[PDB]
């Protein structure tokens, strides 16, 4: 840990260890968590819109959007754009 | 459909057929919803009577979970012009609801701007139906899907002895044998993200079916969006 290998003010443990900041990831913190709709569809399930600089996910027919705010519920057996298993 | 798959049990339920006073086959549709079909307008004026049946696969053999439901409202785009096949784009209300199922279920609209940066810029979208197998062929008694990647509206203006209107594109291949055809129109052209498919064409026309330098012309489902959301938010009759 002597020249700092974490990133953004991640803390160093000890081969060495990264413990980052809220907001990083990646194994020195290098990675931003936070990010827009254009890298990984800002993180959503199904649909991504910018608001205030922001990420909003929401979810197509059939679907509520998940307390997280990123993933999206079925509603029932039967939702939009599924391949039926049974 | 030229070349691709059958589609397998539950592959493509999304997958509607407009039949014919004869019960045949003469256009595909989209299922959006318990009550809400999508298909070409163009289509419309291909049968006196229609009516539409879903969760069929093999057309020569009913199957048990294949229905026909009638029609109770057309709603035909206004502005469809029959000289361009600009607007080619309708959605028709059911009499009685469709019951999802195996092999039965709905294709997902998704949000314009969303679809435009997302699904539009994928290399490929899946377009499905029972029409000819090959130009000079004859329609399929069995549901087919085939893969098509986006052809840039560059490259496809080029192609075309018609005008692409900007509420069209181009999938397909420049030479492979691969496209789909007559019977197919009206059907979904679907993207798929993340494990999910969303409605991004309606099959509208060709010059030939994967004729070499030719490109398959969808209706550019982005571009009607708002109009499907207001035609579908009428939800019964007064
Ligand atoms: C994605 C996709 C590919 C594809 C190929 C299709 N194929 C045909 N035609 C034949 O293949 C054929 C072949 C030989 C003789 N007659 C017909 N469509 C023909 C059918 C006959 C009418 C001509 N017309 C309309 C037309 O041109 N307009 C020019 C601008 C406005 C409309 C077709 O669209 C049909 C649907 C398809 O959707
Ligand atoms: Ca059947
Ligand atoms: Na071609």
């Amino acid at each position: 840990c002597e020249t700092s290998p974490c990133q953004n003010q991640g803390k160093c443990k000890d081969e060495y260890t990264c413990t980052c900041l809220e907001g990083f990831e990646g194994k020195n913190c290098e990675l931003f968590t936070r990010k827009l709709c254009s890298l990984d569809n800002g993180d959503c399930d199904q649909f991504c819109h910018e608001e205030q600089n922001s990420v909003v996910c929401s979810c197509a027919r059939g679907y509520t959007l998940a307390d997280n705010g990123k993933a999206c519920i079925p509603t029932g057996p039967y939702p939009c754009g599924k391949q039926t298993l049974e | 459909i030229v070349g691709g798959q059958e589609c397998k049990d539950g592959e493509c339920p999304w997958q509607a057929l407009l039949i014919n006073e004869e019960n045949e086959g003469f256009c595909g549709g989209t299922i959006l919803s318990e009550f809400y079909i999508l298909t070409a307008a163009h289509c419309l004026y291909q049968a006196k009577r229609f009516k539409v049946r879903v969760g069929d696969r093999n057309t020569e053999q009913e199957e048990g979970g294949e229905a026909v439901h009638e029609v109770e409202v057309v709603i035909k785009h206004n502005r469809f012009t029959k000289e361009t096949y600009d607007f080619d784009i309708a959605v028709l209300r059911l009499k009685t609801p469709i019951t999802f199922r195996m092999n039965v279920a709905p294709a997902c609209l998704p949000e314009r701007d969303w679809a435009e940066s997302t699904l539009m810029t994928q290399k490929t979208g899946i377009v499905s139906g029972f029409g000819r197998t090959h130009e000079k062929g004859r329609q399929s008694t069995r549901l087919k899907m085939l893969e098509v990647p986006y052809v840039d509206r560059n490259s496809c203006k080029l192609s075309s002895s018609f005008i692409i209107t900007q509420n069209m594109f181009c999938a397909g291949y420049d030479t492979k044998q691969e496209d789909a055809c007559q019977g197919d129109s009206g059907g979904p052209h679907v993207t798929r993200f993340k494990d999910t498919y969303f409605v991004t064409g309606i099959v509208s026309w060709g010059e030939g079916c994967a004729r070499k330098g030719k490109y398959g012309i969808y209706t550019k489902v982005t571009a009607f969006l708002k109009w499907i959301d207001r035609s579908m938010k009428t939800r019964g009759l007064p």
